């Protein structure tokens, strides 16, 4: 809730197969001035998550 | 009569998966059905109800 603005999660739809196995979720991130760095930068939001 | 055999004997028809399209509350298996296929041999063709 420090970086994330919102999460759109879609089930039956990925980019690979179209089955149930496959889904994805587009995450929107907080405004531009409301982030320092490195811990608010996409590269690490990602590291954390992955 | 020969014509209308090669047709039904050699067609190829659909039938759902299992889950896939709206399943029942809590499901553990989804996989595709495989109904009729098309013949693949001279001999395989030879064998047709006429």
């Amino acid at each position: 809730k420090n970086n994330v603005e919102s999460v759109f999660a879609v089930n039956g739809f990925g980019f690979a197969g179209r089955g149930q196995n496959t889904g994805i979720a587009f995450v929107s991130l907080k405004d531009w001035a409301d982030r320092p760095g490195e811990e608010n930068k996409v590269e690490a939001i990602t590291m954390r998550a992955t | 009569d020969v014509i209308t055999a090669i047709k039904a004997q050699n067609a190829q028809v659909a039938a759902g998966q299992l889950g896939g399209t709206p399943p029942v509350k809590g499901q553990q298996l989804n996989a595709s059905i495989i109904a009729q296929t098309r013949l693949t041999s001279t001999e395989e063709f030879g064998k047709i109800l006429l």
